[PDB]
RNA sequence: UGUGGUGGCGAUAGCGAGAAGGAUACACCUGUUCCCAUGCCGAACACAGAAGUUAAGCUUCUUAGCGCCGAUUGUAGUGAAGGGUUUCCCUUUGUGAGAGUAGGACGUCGCCACGC
RNA sequence: GCGGUCGCCUCCUAAAAGGUAACGGAGGCGCCCAAAGGUUCCCUCAGAAUGGUUGGAAAUCAUUCGAAGAGUGUAAAGGCA
RNA sequence: AAUAGCUCACUAGUCGAGUGACCCUGCGCCGAAAAUGUACCGGGGCUAAACAUAUUACCGAAGCUGUGGACUACACCAUUA
RNA sequence: AUCCGGGAGUCAGACUGCGAGUGAUAAGAUCCGUAGUCGAAAGGGAAACAGCCCAGACCACCAGCUAAGGUCCCAAAAUAU
């Protein structure tokens, strides 16, 4: 329902190379009505989602606000980790 | 000297390649499946035995995917020949493997004998494996 | 017990003057060979496919749309 | 604005662009000063030299 | 303002699918005597005409099925600094694609004439 | 030493200006055409499907789909509807 | 040669706190055998005098500075130079 | 930096970091691009060591600050927190 929406900037160049060693999620949204930001995510949210819905929920995002339906495209892993990058939303409406 | 698979020339001498990294190239025949986590070349001879560890703990029934094959070719000279004129003639057929890829599939069999008949074929090949399902789909089906 | 080894000299094509220069009558500009870039304003073509300017001026590159491109020469 | 510039390590064994750019800006001994001007020919000096140059301002 | 002629601008201008029209204009159609023509053939090409038809071409309108143009964001790759095995990998700093998309999009501008 | 090679032209190696070696990886040349040249007009290919006597998978035909999958005297690139 | 097998299932038949199964990761172990004498820590030696994360001090060169001498070049200042 | 003249040397190069080739993606191998040092470079460090990390000596002094690398004893500096 409610899940992390923690903001980001333009470029955070190669310090992205330590997100990868702390456990961090470097995710994409874009959708309907607000057009693009990059938000954090940790790990430990989708798997309440995962394993109780499946893979066509409804994730609710925030603004710190009033939600947004997702049709989430792509949760993807890494070869070798099992781990969360290139996690591209989308979101159309109901 | 038993080699399985090969191609149609079209070339005779390559260019020893040079392999750095890879990534994605996941599950998509099957529901079990390994992963070369390392990168080397990996020859004929070796998915041949790959296949009968495969084979022989798949009794009627359980198919085998080979998603890798040979298409690239080495060249060796002989011994007492100094160095110096052209390229020997080509022996052998040899694909390189990167990381991230897979190299065998199983499905219609439990879980158990799939765990067997794939730590038999690890021990055939030069990489360290692991062993990854068909884990999670928008539809499994 | 090689038959291999034999090559062509260098001929030495590309592109010899650059955008906003000052060009004088006649000299080259994109030595080809097979049309690659078509001419424009003031530019003709020799018997190699090559580039003039055949006015003083400016080069500057053009494109025709979507495939290839141009090369014209202005005065100023 | 201004910034001061010296050098804080030797020229030797790196190659002819930064050679070429600091003797661009006076820098001849070790641990000598120059002051000069902040506008965007300098600030690209600074961004190809900041691991020879420990650079203040005034 | 309708129609015809005639130009540029990256198909965002296109392709498929559907509907409507003949005031003028355009087009089909009648014919070959004449300039003219078919390696045979008035199909074209060329020249005479005007019984009719909007069926086709053409013009206007609808449409996101194929094609086109697609931001932001994440990643591979990499300049400059560094560190380990030295086959290869990893860390700071600058720059970022290809795919995959939200989306835009069933044109825009200029001139002359005729009819109204 | 015995073998192979010695001039010229294309492609790759060649690190996206140009240049760059090896007894590195691949092919041609020591000509031809009095029209296969110049100009002025006109024109658009390879295939596939469906029928039609000899007539056959594959001749001459006919309609439709068809941006190139063809041709360019000769090796290979770059071009050309 | 069947066949006894804490009655290889249960009775809380007893006593009265935890006991199994998977993954991911930091540091180790085995795998590990050659020729004059220890014999790849430089030696001594070390349970930190090893490693990992952070923080200040200090040692360290013909590098830099301090006082002085010489030479060359461009200058200043005033004849002289 | 260009132009005009007077006078030479050089045409055997090495290894290291990075792209490639032949080789067995073997060699202090061989052959090319690209940067540094050595050749023509003394001083500090890696025990000793042309090519690796730091740094380019006009000369004197029983003065001072740091780099690379270090601080129990040979051997100068923490038995540091």
């Amino acid at each position: 329902v409610q899940l992390e929406v923690k903001e980001r900037a333009i470029r955070p160049r190669s310090l992205r190379n330590q997100l990868r060693h702390e456990g961090k999620v470097p995710a994409i949204v874009y959708g309907y009505q607000i057009e693009s930001t990059p938000i954090y995510f940790e790990e430990k949210d989708l798997s309440k989602i995962l394993r109780e819905h499946g893979a066509n929920t409804v994730i609710k995002m925030t603004v710190d606000g009033k939600n947004i339906n997702t049709l989430m495209s792509k949760a993807q892993l890494d070869t070798f980790t099992g781990q969360m990058l290139h996690v591209e939303f989308l979101s159309v409406n109901m | 000297m038993l080699v399985p698979k090969r191609v149609k020339h079209r070339r005779e001498f390559r260019g020893k390649m040079r392999g750095e990294a890879k990534g994605g190239k996941e599950v998509a025949f099957g529901e079990w499946g390994l992963q070369a986590t390392e990168s080397h070349w990996i020859t004929n001879r070796q998915i041949e035995a790959a296949r009968i560890a495969m084979t022989r703990y798949m009794k009627r029934g359980g198919k085998v995917w080979i998603k890798i094959f040979p298409h690239k070719s080495y060249t060796s000279k002989a011994i007492g020949v100094r160095m110096g004129k052209g390229k020997g003639a080509p022996e052998g057929w040899v694909s390189p493997v990167k990381r991230g890829k897979i190299m065998f599939e199983i499905a219609g069999v439990p879980e158990e004998v799939a765990r067997e008949a794939l730590r038999l074929a690890s021990h055939k090949l030069p990489v360290k494996t692991k062993i990854v399902k068909r884990e999670e789909m928008g539809g499994e089906s | 017990s090689t038959s291999n080894g034999r090559d062509s000299e260098s001929k030495r094509l590309g592109a010899k003057s650059a955008d906003g220069q000052t060009v004088t009558g006649g000299s080259i500009l994109y030595r080809q060979r097979g049309t690659k870039i078509y001419p424009g304003v003031n530019v003709g073509i020799g018997g190699d496919d090559t580039l003039f300017a055949k006015v003083d001026g400016v080069v500057r590159f053009e494109r025709k749309g979507r495939d290839k491109k141009q090369v014209s020469v202005y005065p100023v | 604005a201004e910034l001061k510039i010296t050098l804080k390590r030797s020229v030797i064994g790196r190659p002819q662009n930064q050679r070429a750019t600091v003797k661009a800006l006076g820098l001849g001994k070790v641990n000598s000063t120059v002051t000069k001007p902040a506008n965007e020919a300098i600030k690209g000096m600074v961004n190809t030299i900041s691991h020879l140059v420990d650079v203040e301002e005034v």
